[PDB]
């Protein structure tokens, strides 16, 4: 069955796999911090 | 894509290019979500209104990418259809309710720094993720204005806009395996998807486990970067039981 | 914070198409 997927799906070879960021990736997490 | 930048190399190696055989042209974008399936919009391959309707033998899928044009030597693979399944209830008449297909490679692609598939929402993350003023990322080879084409890939970040605001922007009948994205008039920033970009993903990245998700497919919009427009996304989480169907039955 | 779209699944059980609109974007 498919499931959830592919176990390593979604983690990018040159980026999530060797700990480096995207160079706007981090506009994405702040969109997902609420405010008050 | 319009106001997006140049994506990083391997920054989507989910992503894939739809390619017309003849004529040779960019059909639409796709993403990778297996070794053997692909995901993109129905009315990428069905659309009679405008007399669109591709077979599997029409297309090529092209994985690992970067540059429009240019054959990327011992980066990019080609691969041939096996089967396309579009949604028994798409809705090409009307509104593109449900506008979604999967299609299966002949031959199973091998993972590699540049081509690696994207992960399918379960109902935590797309409960977590999906609320309005969260931001996704979409990506393509489509045009970089409404009235052009880039030499590599684009990409450009978006929040999704309440419900409210996504059906007061449009005359079409919006239903729940619809969403909308993009920047109001007051907020400044620009940017959308655009003709060329239809059937690619919008990927958001859980801030639980690090991976990227898959929570639209580039649908449909009304010009490209208008104020007061949104662009209309397929709601994957929704209808994410047909996808396992179909995997799972002829997988 | 207001949800985006529903977290439920399509299940089984008109309007002005898309085509008719000027500029739509397919
Ligand atoms: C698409 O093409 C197939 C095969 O040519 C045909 O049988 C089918 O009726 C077409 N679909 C639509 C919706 O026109
Ligand atoms: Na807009």
């Amino acid at each position: 069955t498919f499931g959830s997927g592919e176990a390593d799906c979604g983690l990018r070879p040159l980026f999530e796999k060797k700990s480096l960021e995207d160079k706007t990736e981090r506009e994405l997490l702040e969109s997902y911090i609420d405010g008050r | 894509i319009v106001e997006g930048s140049d994506a990083e190399i391997g920054m989507s190696p989910w992503q894939v290019m739809l390619f017309r055989k003849s004529p040779q042209e960019l059909l639409c974008g796709a993403s990778l979500i297996s070794d053997r399936w692909v995901l993109t919009a129905a009315h990428c391959l069905l659309y009679p209104p405008w007399d669109k309707n591709f077979t599997e033998n029409d297309l090529l899928v092209r994985i690992g990418k970067h540059s429009r044009t240019r054959y990327e030597r011992n980066i990019e693979k080609i691969s041939m259809l096996e089967k396309i399944y579009i949604h028994p209830r798409y809705n090409w008449r009307e509104n593109l309710d449900r506008d979604i297909a999967l299609m299966k490679l002949k031959k199973p692609v091998a993972f590699s720094d540049y081509i690696h598939p994207v992960c399918l929402p379960d109902r935590e993350t797309a409960a977590s993720l999906l609320q309005a003023g969260y931001k996704g990322r979409v990506t393509g080879w489509g045009n970089l204005k409404e009235t052009g084409q880039p030499s590599v890939l684009q990409v450009v970040n978006l929040p999704i806009v309440e419900r409210p605001v996504c059906k007061d922007s449009t005359r079409i009948r919006i239903t729940d395996n619809m969403f909308c994205a993009g920047y109001k008039p007051d907020e400044g920033k620009r940017g959308d998807a655009c003709e060329g970009d239809s059937g690619g993903p919008f990927v958001m990245k859980s801030p639980f486990n690090n991976r990227w998700y898959q929570m639209g497919i580039v649908s449909w919009g009304e010009g490209c970067d208008r104020d007061g427009k949104y662009g209309f996304y397929t709601h994957v989480f929704r209808l994410k039981k047909w996808i396992q169907k179909v995997i799972d039955q002829f997988g | 914070g207001e949800p985006g779209a529903p977290i439920d699944y399509d299940e089984y059980g008109g309007g002005t198409p898309l085509h008719e609109i000027p500029g739509i974007r397919l």
